[PDB]
């Protein structure tokens, strides 16, 4: 029993400070084993019951690190999902054997989301081309190394300063021959003249398609709303949550101020109030087209699938 | 199987990728005088389809419907093949001939992607002519009340926004829209009608003529010039080939820039379609989709020269003209349909279930 | 029976009370004339709530009223009837009017406790019209204790605004009732835009008191944040695309309307009762809405 | 013209409508049972989930089975159904719905002959000469059909109540 509330704490505790996991697949896929764990080692009669628990554990798992969803809507689904099994047998016995079947689909198709990407993307690229993304999302990589191996475009991917994190897609894309060019974000501008379309990654899709991605996209969205360069953006079907832009602003991620103003500066950190944020939201008009491993969407589909797969009582969670 | 067509010279740097057909070589110069390795119905239907006698997206649908269904009650069963099977594999083949002669619009893919359910739908319980005689009805009965029936309550709808007075503009050879024009203008509402064609497949003038016979004051003008009339008009009521997944309605090559010019000066654009042509893909831009008809056609009659002559012996010149161009969902305002008046961003929420 | 008491109560009912609303007085209306229909049919009642709707449209002629009648009509003959003798489908119907009142009522306090969360505290609510649904919004956005400044234009055919205005600062909330023609100016300092709404055509922008379409796209020139709040039985499912589109019953009551449009371009968010949606979820939950 | 000479339709009966409209509460459709009665056969639960029906303006027109679930003739009001049928009844209702067409074609096409002054004149014929021979023979809506189908042994079958030479005329012309 025990060992339940130690994964838990580890889970939590890495949450809040663990870099890693790295892709957000395999941090929704940690987040669904501990579901697991929990939704067979504990003790329930009604099903109502395990819905309050789930929710309690999934409240601390988001007020620990609310800069991160993919764990707050993965608890969200799997309410759903409960939801979905009691009203089945409803109009208790052995519902958790289905809770189960019906996660290790989730699972199985959350293992498969990159692929079903990686299928879709051929159908939107084509030779004699220049894309531009930004930072670094395994998704993005896999999209454009899957579309290197038919033919050659050109992506100009451009470096985040928080972090030269888009160095590294720049270094492991340059192992397709696919030739990458990286830019300082500031010149996003100075070559968004010719860029075709844009792919840009998140790390949430709020409930009216306004993505909250890596910093330095909100300038993307906005100087490609500029040039109508269209925004691809690729974001997997897991990565949603039902919360609304306008909440409270802490909303970003405020990381630690040495990315930006070294602390071997000086005197001079008497009185200047370094920011450094590492989430730019973008707004939702700015977002031309959606995929999922469903296929392509609209800005606008995002809330029906948001009614589609949370059921809309838990966005409070 | 079937032959393949060849390409017609240079094709666009970009659009290498999409065909630079010809409508001269048809590929009926080498198949099977009787026909038996293909159908009689499809080698026509194909001949024909090269030879433009079907233009629309309606027309090209019933075509299709209708030697399908020539193909379907002229079939007999193979030894021990349940229909569901040997009936769509030779469907295939077919399928494939008229995609090599036209490439299928949207509503030729709605109709075979439904007509494929239904063949895999039919049971071994039931007896071959018996089930066959019910496809053909469903073939039927389909082809009847998903899009007359369907264009019939387009017009109950779209009777509303004519009012008196007010001028409409429509384009080219869309059935659809003449249709709502004949149609909810002997209910009394008086307008106009500024049509508007391009080039070198002229086809403004069919609606043109089908609107002069019905006794409403049209006015015909090319649409390098449209930028001239959209002071006065007060709705564009433009004819819409094939709805699409995020919303971009897809349409014939002037669709895109009339509905800009139009939303520019401000007047609010009417796309209206039925609620199967709706193939569900994706396309962001206007290029990851087209067709390209013969080129070699663009150039025209000028007193004693025609300025293109020797196509070819200018090397490095290539010629073009798409065949469907894009309009995405920002300008278009009305999804008339046959579920009612749906707003252009919200075709997906209400057409994908 | 006829209008000439049921004309009078209604206007009692809606006159009662300020805070009541124009179109739920309507439903109240309907359902007590059902408790005094006296009659033996249930077409006969498909058609004579159409008659007390078309006898209260003229008493009223904001699209809150017919949007009230035609939806609560819809509504209630939703549970499968299969009538047994003309009164099991009496029960039903009265009782599927009861909730249908009740989901109205609690309408305000939920889109109330769903709206607050949106004023970042030390900004400026830039309103237009005295609007219940507004000012229940601000009740609740106070209470949760932030703060913020509150332009409410005057909304000129009627100096109204003033009473929001007066009836706001009363829950002591620093109020400045600019001009209505000054809506090209203080929209430099709006941090965003919560005018009340009276019925939302299919597409997303809203029919509104006149000053409002100006408003709207000011802000779209300043790329401020516009958000509107309808009360739950607020949707038509009308579709104009331009300002005069709109039925004429409703603009009129020399020319100058009283209602007009904001196209959905414009709204950046709305706030219903069924959630926070963007203008095309609004389509699609007024189709699914009226079924 | 009225192909019943009873006031209104029969209490539980089973009727052939021409759904029409598809409105809000019910479909207002027509039959004929009683001289073209308007009923409002009343869309159910997941009936109603024609919000999604393709060209919801179908059933413009097509014939259906309905039972007359309510009735008030005072005014013409009628509440039907279409879950209260099955295909016993269904089978019947077909039955005296060809019954009905058959005889509505056979006595128009007979007074034909005599091209009537006004309506009261057909009602006036239909009357006295199809409801004599549905009540002598015992029964309402299977009498003039077994009569028409029994003139085809002999002409004057009810002879006593003899019609008009017009009448047997064109029916021995045209039916038997």
């Amino acid at each position: 029993g025990s060992e339940l509330s130690e994964r838990i704490e580890s889970f939590v505790e890495t949450l809040k400070r663990g870099g890693g996991p790295r892709s957000s697949e395999e941090m929704a896929r940690e987040t669904l084993g501990l579901l697991r764990q929990i939704i067979t080692d504990h003790r329930w009669s009604n099903a109502g019951e395990l819905m309050e628990l789930i929710r309690r554990e999934g409240r601390r798992m988001t007020a620990a690190q609310p800069s991160e969803t993919t764990v707050g809507n993965m608890v969200r689904r799997v309410l759903k999902i409960i939801r979905e099994e009691y009203g089945r047998l409803h109009g208790y016995a052995q519902l958790q054997s289905n809770i189960i079947e019906a996660i290790n689909e989730l699972l199985v198709e959350l293992e498969g989301t990159m692929e079903n990407i990686a299928a879709q993307a051929l159908e939107h690229i084509h030779s004699n081309e220049v894309i531009m993304t930004i930072g670094f999302s395994r998704t993005v990589e896999a999209f454009l190394k899957e579309a290197a191996r038919k033919r050659k475009f050109h992506v100009i991917v451009a470096e985040c300063a928080p972090f030269c994190q888009g160095h590294e897609m720049a270094v492991n894309l340059s192992k397709a021959g696919i030739e990458t060019t990286v830019m300082t974000d500031a010149a996003i501008f100075a070559v968004m003249s010719r860029v075709n379309k844009v792919i840009i990654g998140t790390k949430t899709i709020l409930a009216n398609g306004a993505l909250r991605a890596v910093t330095g996209t909100h300038t993307l969205a906005l100087a490609a709303k500029h040039h109508s360069t269209p925004l691809i953006v690729c974001a997997p079907m897991f990565k949603l949550s039902p919360q609304f832009p306008n909440e409270e602003d802490s909303f970003h991620k405020f990381v630690a101020p040495e990315e930006v103003l070294p602390f071997t500066e000086g005197d001079i950190l008497e009185k200047v109030s370094v920011h450094c944020p590492v989430f730019d939201y973008v707004p939702p008009e700015l977002i031309t087209l959606f995929i999922s491993n469903i296929g392509g969407n609209a800005p606008s589909y995002i809330y029906r699938l948001m009614s589609e797969l949370y059921h809309p009582d838990d966005h409070v969670l | 199987q079937v032959p393949t067509r060849k390409d017609y010279g240079s094709k666009v740097s970009l659009f290498s990728h999409l065909p630079q057909y010809s409508r001269q070589n048809s590929l009926t110069q080498f198949m099977s005088i009787p026909s038996s390795v293909i159908h009689p119905a499809m080698v026509r239907l194909g001949l024909q389809y090269s030879q433009g006698l079907v233009s629309g997206s309606n027309a090209r649908c019933i075509a299709l419907l209708r030697a399908l269904q020539q193909v379907i009650q002229d079939y007999t069963t193979p030894p021990n093949e349940e229909l569901s099977r040997d009936l769509v594999n030779k469907l295939k083949p077919y399928m494939s001939f008229l995609t090599q002669c036209r490439p299928l619009s949207a509503s030729m893919h709605n109709a075979i992607k439904f007509l494929n359910k239904e063949i895999t739908s039919v049971g071994s319980s039931k007896r071959e002519e018996e089930a066959k005689s019910e496809l053909r009805a469903a073939i039927d009965r389909y082809v009847q009340e998903k899009i007359v029936l369907a264009a019939q309550a387009i017009s109950r709808f779209a009777y509303q926004k004519i009012s008196n007075g007010d001028v409409i503009l429509v384009y080219g050879c869309s059935s659809l829209v003449s249709r709502i024009l004949q149609e909810a203008w002997t209910e009394g509402r008086r307008f106009r009608v500024v049509v508007v064609d391009s080039r070198p497949w002229l086809e403004g003038r069919h609606t043109l003529r089908s609107l002069v016979h019905a006794g409403v004051p049209a006015s015909y003008l090319l649409i390098p010039a449209a930028s001239y009339v959209l002071p006065e008009v007060s709705k564009v009521l433009l004819g819409a080939h094939a709805l699409l997944a995020n919303g971009s309605v897809m349409s014939r090559v002037g669709t895109a820039q009339l509905a800009l010019v139009a939303r520019a000066h401000n007047v609010p654009v009417l796309v209206c379609c039925e609620t199967y042509k709706f193939c569900e893909r994706v396309q962001t831009d206007a290029f990851v989709s087209n067709e390209l008809d013969d080129p070699d056609d663009l150039q025209c009659k000028r007193g004693e020269h025609v300025a293109l002559a020797n196509w070819q012996n200018h090397a490095s010149l290539r010629l073009l003209n798409l065949v469907y161009d894009v309009t995405p969902p920002e300008l278009v305002d009305l999804v008339i349909t046959e579920l009612g008046m749906i707003p252009c961003s919200s075709v997906p929420v209400v057409l994908r279930v | 029976m006829d209008d000439k008491e049921l004309i009078e109560y209604f206007k009692s009912q809606m006159k009662e009370d300020p805070d009541m609303a124009s179109a739920v007085a309507a439903i109240r209306t309907l359902l007590e004339f059902l408790k005094r229909d006296k009659g033996e049919t249930i077409q006969g009642l498909r058609a004579n709530l159409t008659s007390a709707i078309e006898t209260l449209c003229g008493v009223d002629s904001s699209v809150a009223v017919s949007s009230g009648g035609e939806l609560f009509l819809r509504f209630i003959s939703l549970a499968s009837l299969e009538y047994s003798d003309y009164s099991k489908c009496k029960k039903i119907m009265i009782e599927r009017g009861e909730l249908f009142l009740r989901r109205i009522s609690l309408s305000r306090n939920k889109i109330a406790d769903l709206c607050h969360t949106f004023i970042k505290d030390g900004a400026t609510i830039l309103t237009h019209a005295y609007s219940r649904v507004v000012l229940r919004v601000l009740e609740a956005a106070v209470a949760a204790k932030k703060r913020f400044s509150v332009y409410v234009t005057e909304s000129q055919p009627d100096l109204s605004g003033k009473k929001m205005a007066k009836a706001l600062c009363h829950l002591n909330v620093p109020v400045t009732v600019v001009l209505d023609a000054a809506v090209g100016y203080i929209m430099e300092k709006a941090d965003l835009v919560i005018v009340g709404a009276e019925g939302v055509v299919e597409n997303g922008g809203i029919i509104n008191k006149i000053g409002t379409n100006q408003m709207a796209v000011c802000a779209k020139a300043q790329n401020k944040p516009f958000y509107v709040v309808a009360e739950s039985f607020k949707f038509v499912r009308l579709f104009p695309l331009n300002q005069q589109d709109v039925p004429d019953k409703f603009k009129y009551k020399e020319e100058h309307p009283w209602v007009d449009y904001t196209a959905p371009s414009l709204i950046t968010l709305l706030f219903t009762d069924l959630g926070v949606l963007t203008p095309s979820a609004v389509s699609d939950e007024l189709i699914k809405l009226y079924l | 013209c009225r192909f019943y000479q009873h006031k209104f339709p029969e209490v539980e009966d089973v009727v052939m409508v021409n759904v029409r409209s598809i409105a809000e509460m019910g479909a207002y459709v027509s039959l004929l049972e009683y001289n073209n009665i308007e009923g409002m056969i009343l869309l159910s639960e997941l009936s109603r989930r024609r919000i999604r029906s393709i060209n919801k303006l179908i059933r413009i027109g097509r014939n259906e089975c309905v039972v007359v679930i309510r009735v008030d003739k005072e005014k013409g009001y009628i509440d039907l159904s279409k879950r209260r049928v099955s295909p016993e009844e269904a089978i019947k209702c077909e039955d005296k719905f060809t019954k009905s067409k058959t005889v509505y074609s056979i006595l128009r096409h007979v007074a034909e002959v005599l091209e009537y002054t006004k309506d009261e004149q057909l009602e006036s014929l239909f009357q006295r000469t199809a409801w004599v021979f549905d009540d002598k023979y015992k029964r309402p809506g299977y009498g003039a059909y077994d009569a028409f189908k029994h003139a085809v042994s002999d002409p004057s079958i009810l002879d006593s109540l003899d019609l008009n030479e017009d009448e047997r005329e064109v029916l021995i012309n045209n039916i038997n």
